[PDB]
């Protein structure tokens, strides 16, 4: 039950023989010592005599109360649901550490004196944001890329799995990551296999939703957010689209551009607050890298900036190659017409013409793919 | 050789220790009480004394008094307002109006003053806690650090210096340049050195919905500043409390200009703080309004610049010497090779080349990785730079 | 026939709303008007079935 951090001797040495015979010397003696409790005290039983006798002081209805402030001599200022605040007295079972302005504690019925604390159900907000399980396969569906695979890896991953080189080296890892590009390139796409990968807590949220429609509920869902991610632990942040908060405008903000700039300026200090920060890692994704604020694109609040290309035709077919892999491809068809077809397509374009051909198929009935599938596929797909 | 033996005589002495923490009592996991063996001598004493004799004593709200006679006027959360008395536990003296006492559920009378209300959202801003940075840290800067340091500690380190040649010390001060420059990083350093009450605001916190919300956070800020003995107000991103009143046919952005008179009725006018001492930091000085530059609020307005060379080969020489480097590098060439560029940008660059001695198989940054380091983040990301357009600070 | 008058003359009972159990048979329960209680259960009445 937490008993001893000291493990590290690993092998049949005999610090593990002395040590862990000597907490086990000291549970022998623990063993024997509680033994003559149980042998010679029939006063009271105490698992369950003083227990009920503290269930006697508490009544049955346990009202729930809201805390406010503390005066350290166990009695403080508490607020019931109504309105109306007492200033009733803290009782010696309730272990005074769970105690914060804000909590949600157990008072009595009669003279409302704090009885207990409450473990709180949470805000589903954090269920809201919080990414559960892994999203999908690993790198090796991504294919072509091979450089920024590495530069992710170089500013995420190694970080968390090998923290050896940075104190060797004394250095600590870089901080911001941003992604950019052409649309549909993968940049989503690299962050699910990222989310694949790691072990920390995972967080999502677009930049559109980032807006609201009341004064300041921007800043303090910014606020919010920070709370969240850092009261974890060792966690990934990600942002997708953040260009989406500077170009489009909405009439449910009720403020005008000047409340989205106070938002940046709320994001613009929780990059770069002077509190300690902790282990948050931020990620983040547009296509309009032009747009917004460079004080937030600054090294300090985003270090590594990562270009995506457009993909050139030898990864286009490693790509087709990629999503034609489980499909009954029949033989009539040729990849390198399809790679050529569209001199800028990407790597969203292709899986759209798989999927959207095998669609085909399933309106014949059939099992294999044919060449004239692809032919009026990509007709369906990219002329409109 | 005793393979099995050290196993399982480790492992049934690993299971009675459980064995007999359960018949010590530690079991039973909770929804908010405590251990058993802890509160044991509120046992049969208090839970009969802190409870049958102790009453709830319900707190409220004083109106007024009245001449010649107690007759105090009380007023409650929902309910009605009464006439009241003392308790013969209590003196008159301190039963001052608009205060906050404690009060019995029947006969209705004082027993205890209280402490006023301080909406702990207030509360949340105060720091309780210091950071680690030095002023060894803020190389390149050193007569703006003396310039800003006299200005904040020396009255409060020593009160008797400017009092014997007689002067009141100036009170206000804020700090300016473009980003990444070492504002804030210079802010944590004064955190780190002072010993008062350093409340911390950032401005964008303020930006409330209802009308008028965010002035009352701002007179609760300096009534909690007025209630210690000297204190440090720190600001922060002021350009969104306010830059200049500027309205024309729908007011717009009003409700910050609100907070903002405000914030100037308590710098100045109808006495001052006293034993206060603000401190502010933007990135754009040009848009705030010029009553608020005024000083008597704004006495100090530090510049921050980049530095000339040597502060620069001085930060390679604070963000560089805790790195496995080849010893017969020198930096006045980097420093030489970047002119214009923050000190975040020669930490990035030094971060940034030690991780090109972790691409090979290294142990030890060469020259040639500081190499390649300069020309990635200078000439590289080049393409944004954050500078120019703040340099003019538009 | 007879009994009801003595019967009728118990007070009423209140409605509740069940958040989630906890531990050592007892819920947690708020009225609609009023606060949020922890009560605990009769014997009557299972868990699982709460
Ligand atoms: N290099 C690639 N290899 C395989 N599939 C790819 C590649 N690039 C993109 N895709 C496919 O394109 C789809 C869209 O990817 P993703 O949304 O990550 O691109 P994006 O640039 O993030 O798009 P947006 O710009 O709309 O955010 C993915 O489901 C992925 O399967
Ligand atoms: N003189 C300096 N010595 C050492 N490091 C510096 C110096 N100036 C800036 N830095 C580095 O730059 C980073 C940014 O510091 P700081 O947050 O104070 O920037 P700033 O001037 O407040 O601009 P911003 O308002 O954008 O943050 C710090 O992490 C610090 O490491
Ligand atoms: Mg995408
Ligand atoms: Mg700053």
């Amino acid at each position: 039950a937490s008993k001893l951090p000291l493990v590290t001797p690993h092998t049949q040495c005999r610090l593990k023989l002395l040590k862990l015979e000597r907490i086990k010397d000291y549970l022998l003696m623990e063993e024997e010592f509680i033994r003559n409790q149980e042998q010679m005290k029939p006063l009271e039983e105490k698992q369950e005599e003083e227990r009920s006798k503290v269930d006697d002081l508490r009544g049955t209805p346990m009202s729930v109360g809201t805390l406010e402030e503390i005066i350290d001599d166990n009695h403080a200022i508490v607020s019931t649901s109504v309105g109306s605040e007492h200033y009733v007295s803290i009782l010696s079972f309730v272990d005074k550490d769970l105690l914060e302005p804000g909590c949600s504690v157990l008072l009595n019925h009669k003279v409302h004196a704090v009885i207990g604390v409450l473990m709180d159900d949470t805000d589903p907000l954090v269920t809201v944001m919080k990414v559960e399980k892994a999203p999908q396969e690993t790198y090796a569906d991504i294919g072509g890329l091979d450089n920024q695979i590495q530069e992710i890896k170089e500013s995420v991953e190694l970080p968390l799995t090998h923290p050896e080189y940075y104190e060797e080296m004394g250095i600590k890892p870089p901080k911001g990551v941003i992604l950019y590009g052409p649309p549909g390139t993968g940049k989503t796409l690299l962050a699910k296999a990222v989310a694949n990968q790691t072990s920390a807590t995972f967080l999502r949220v677009v930049g559109s939703e980032l807006i609201q429609k009341y004064l300041g509920d921007g800043p303090k869902l910014v606020r919010e957010l920070f709370r969240v991610a850092e009261e974890h632990a060792p966690s990934i942040v990600f942002i997708d689209e953040i260009d989406a908060i500077g170009t489009k405008r909405y009439d449910s903000n009720s403020g005008g551009e000047r409340e989205i700039q106070r938002t940046m300026l709320e994001l613009l200090n929780q990059l770069d607050g002077f509190d300690s920060r902790g282990d948050v890692k931020v990620i983040m994704a547009t296509n309009r890298i032009e747009t917004l604020d460079p004080a937030l694109i600054r090294p300090g609040r985003i270090d590594r900036k990562i270009e995506f290309p457009l993909p050139d035709e030898k990864t286009k077919k490693r790509i087709f190659q990629i999503h034609t892999s489980r499909m009954t491809l029949a033989d009539d068809v040729t990849l390198d017409d399809l790679i050529m077809a569209k001199d800028d397509l990407s790597g969203a374009d292709i899986k759209a013409i798989c999927t959207e051909a095998g669609l085909m198929a399933l309106r014949e009935r059939r099992m294999k793919v044919t060449n004239e599938d692809f032919k009026k596929s990509k007709e369906n797909v990219l002329y409109k | 050789t005793y393979s099995r033996q050290i196993k399982q005589v480790e492992d049934d002495i690993q299971q009675l220790l459980k064995k007999i923490n359960e018949l010590t009592g530690i079991k039973e996991s909770d929804t908010g009480l405590a251990p058993p063996a802890l509160w044991d001598l509120a046992a049969d004493k208090q839970t009969l004394q802190s409870e049958q004799p102790l009453q709830v004593a319900r707190c409220t709200k004083i109106i007024n008094a009245d001449s010649e006679d107690p007759k105090y006027i009380i007023n409650v959360k929902q309910f009605a307002k009464f006439v009241v008395d003392l308790s013969d536990q209590v003196a008159p003296t301190d039963i001052e109006e608009g205060m906050r006492v404690g009060v019995d559920r029947n006969k209705y009378q004082i027993h205890i003053p209280l402490p006023p209300k301080i909406d702990p959202t207030v509360t949340m801003m105060q720091v309780e806690e210091k950071p680690d940075v030095t002023y060894s840290d803020v190389g390149g800067c050193k007569e703006q650090i003396e310039k800003l340091r006299e200005v904040v500690e020396t009255p409060l380190l020593h009160p008797e210096r400017f009092v014997n040649l007689g002067i009141e010390p100036p009170k206000g001060v804020l700090l300016f340049g473009p980003p990444g420059t070492g504002k804030t990083l210079c802010a944590r350093a004064v955190a780190n050195r002072t010993d008062a009450c350093f409340i911390r605001v950032i401005g964008s916190e303020l930006v409330q919905k209802y009308v008028g919300e965010g002035a009352r956070m701002v007179r609760e800020l300096f009534e909690m500043a007025r209630t210690k003995k000297a204190c440090l107000i720190f600001f922060d991103e002021i350009d969104a409390i306010g830059g200049a009143r500027f309205d024309d046919g729908a007011g717009g952005d009003n409700e910050v200009q609100r907070t903002m008179l405000e914030l100037i009725n308590q710098l100045d006018g109808f006495d001052p703080r006293g034993n206060i001492k603000v401190l502010m930091a933007t990135n754009r000085p040009d848009t705030l309004d010029p009553a608020l530059m005024r000083p008597g609020r704004l006495d100090r307005k530090i510049e921050f610049s980049l530095p000339d060379l040597e502060g620069r080969t001085h930060i390679f020489k604070i963000h560089a010497r805790s790195m496995s480097v080849e010893r017969d590098i020198r930096f006045e060439l980097l420093a030489r090779l970047c002119p214009n560029s923050t000190g975040a940008e020669i930490r990035s660059v030094c971060t940034e080349a030690g991780m090109f001695a972790i691409r090979a198989r290294r142990k030890i940054a060469t020259e040639k990785d500081f190499l390649e380091a300069v020309n990635k983040v200078i000439k590289s990301y080049a393409k944004f730079s954050a500078t120019p357009r703040y340099m003019t600070y538009n | 026939l007879r009994e009801e008058l003595q019967l009728l003359q118990e007070q009423g009972s209140y409605v509740g709303e069940v958040v989630r159990a906890m531990d050592k048979k007892k819920v947690l329960v708020k009225v609609h008007p009023e606060g949020k209680f922890v009560v605990d259960v009769d014997k009557n009445i299972d868990i699982n079935d709460v």
